[PDB]
């Protein structure tokens, strides 16, 4: 009685990787809620000067 | 490891030490053929191998 993640298809290849970056763990909802929307979500992602 | 496979590490985004290896007491010489020893926390690099 609850959801789970089990597909993590987002990468295949695992070759020589570079520097990578984590964070702390948490839990999120993951639960389908019906009816109207509650929130909404903005990422502005730029690229300059590396 | 050996001289036949060598391991070589990947230290980035890191905020280097050199002021240890500088004055340590337990190397035999530094001695070592690039820029001077002096001075080495103004420089600034991108990557360093291990
Ligand atoms: C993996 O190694 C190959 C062969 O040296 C290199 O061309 C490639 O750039 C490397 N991938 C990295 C560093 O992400």
């Amino acid at each position: 009685k609850s959801w789970m993640e089990s597909e993590f298809r987002v990468y295949s290849s695992a070759n020589n990787c570079t520097f990578e970056y984590v964070s702390q763990p948490f839990l999120m909802d993951l639960e389908g809620k019906q009816g109207n929307f509650k929130n909404l979500r903005e990422f502005v992602f730029k690229n300059i000067d590396g | 490891a050996s001289v036949y496979a060598w391991n070589r590490k990947r230290i980035s985004n890191c905020v280097a030490d050199y002021s240890v290896l500088y004055n340590s007491a337990s190397f035999s010489t530094f001695k070592c053929y690039g820029v001077s020893p002096t001075k080495l926390n103004d420089l600034c690099f991108t990557n360093v191998y291990a």
